[PDB]
């Protein structure tokens, strides 16, 4: 059977992680927010050649449960790191659930994909260099990604899979 | 005199029992007065046919949305929302009845019953009310829940109004 792979999108309340697993999975746009209690989808998809099954969990942007992320992090292979380019404090928050990715694996060498989303909108306020320079700094790759457009929804998942591939 | 309404609650459609609730409006009577009125449906709309969408067992069953029916949707009478009255009560333990919101000063119509003291959310969620009579109907209410919130069965608030 295909090989499975278990990708984890996390980041601040409201940068996208829904509207982005929910476009991969299902093509469509959700507009409405929905926070996220927790959700886990699954897609099986070709990359490279190969065809692979993704096991996405959506997980919750709550900063009240901050804690209680440990164990998904312990379980998951890789790691979305969402934020929205029109929300700087959002880009300011990635930093602090990479750091507790790696104490939580214990490993600088986790696979990570930066994800600047919500490239659609007018708002902008994350420069792209920086989020390019910050990705850089971390030795991952950097997508931008609009969940409404769909650009590079499918790249974002897809390079994951390709950083969890040359890890293992 | 705190007002007290009633929940009928049916599953799948199914009778399942009635839940009665105190509204403290002695402490948030602006709060207190929302969930009154959307309990006779007084302005044209409430929750009278509304689901709980969200029941996590352990912790709260949450309903409220009688404009998406999807878990996101919800009114108030005064406006689409509107802001934290105060924080003057907590949540102390099971049949707490207490204000879901999306953030700061977003109150709708999403209200959430208490099955277990939830401290933590003190401070951010306006408590306005407790149950009264049928604590064990919201009891009943919990095994259609899962961990993520989502329902087994329909739970419908199948009439509602004031007592
Ligand atoms: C980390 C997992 N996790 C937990 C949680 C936490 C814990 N603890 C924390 C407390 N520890 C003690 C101190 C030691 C023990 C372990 C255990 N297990 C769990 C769950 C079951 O693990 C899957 C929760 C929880 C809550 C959220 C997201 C993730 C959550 C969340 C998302 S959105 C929101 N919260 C507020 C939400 N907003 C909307 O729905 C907006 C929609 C749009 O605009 C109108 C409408 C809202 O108002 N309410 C009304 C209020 C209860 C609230 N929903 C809700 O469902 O809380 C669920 C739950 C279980 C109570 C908390
Ligand atoms: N214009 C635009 N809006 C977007 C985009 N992605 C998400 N949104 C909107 O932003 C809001 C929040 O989206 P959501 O996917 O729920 O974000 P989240 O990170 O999953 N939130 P949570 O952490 O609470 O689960 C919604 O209104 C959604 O429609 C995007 O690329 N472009
Ligand atoms: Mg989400």
């Amino acid at each position: 059977s295909m090989t499975e792979y278990k990708l984890v999108v996390v980041g601040a309340d409201g940068v996208g992680k829904s509207a982005l697993t929910i476009q991969l999975i299902q093509n469509h746009f959700v507009d409405e927010y929905d926070p996220t209690i927790e959700d886990s989808y699954r897609k099986q998809v070709v990359i490279d050649g190969e065809t692979s099954l993704l096991d996405i969990l959506d997980t919750a942007g709550q900063e009240e449960y901050s804690a209680m992320r440990d164990q998904y992090m312990r379980t998951g292979e890789g790691f979305l790191l969402v934020f929205a380019i029109n929300n700087t404090k959002s880009f300011e928050d990635i930093h602090h659930y990479r750091e507790q990715i790696k104490r939580v694996k214990d490993s600088e060498d986790v696979p990570m994909v930066l994800v600047g989303n919500k490239s659609d909108l007018p708002s902008r306020t994350v420069d792209t260099k920086q989020a390019q320079d910050l990705a850089r700094s971390y030795g991952i790759p950097f997508i931008e990604t609009s969940a409404k457009t769909r650009q590079g929804v499918d790249d974002a998942f897809y390079t994951l899979v390709r950083e969890i591939r040359k890890h293992k | 005199v705190n007002p007290t309404v009633f929940f009928d609650i049916a599953v799948d459609g199914e009778p399942l029992g009635r839940v009665s609730f105190e509204l403290f409006a002695d402490k948030v009577p602006k709060t207190a007065e929302n969930f009154r009125a959307l309990s006779t449906g007084e302005k044209g709309f409430g929750y009278k046919g509304s689901c709980f969408h969200r029941i996590i067992p352990g912790f709260m069953c949450q309903g409220g949305d009688f404009t998406r029916h999807n878990g996101t949707g919800g009114k108030s009478i005064y406006g689409e929302k509107f802001e934290d009255e105060n924080f003057i009560l907590k949540h102390t333990g099971p049949g707490i009845l207490s204000m879901a919101n999306a953030g700061p000063n977003t109150n709708g119509s999403q209200f959430f019953i208490c099955t277990a003291k939830t401290e933590w959310l003190d401070g951010k969620h306006v408590v306005f009310g407790k149950v009264k009579e049928g604590m064990n109907i919201v009891e009943a209410m919990e095994r259609f829940g899962s961990r993520n919130g989502k329902t087994s069965k329909k739970i419908t608030i199948a009439d509602c109004g004031q007592l």
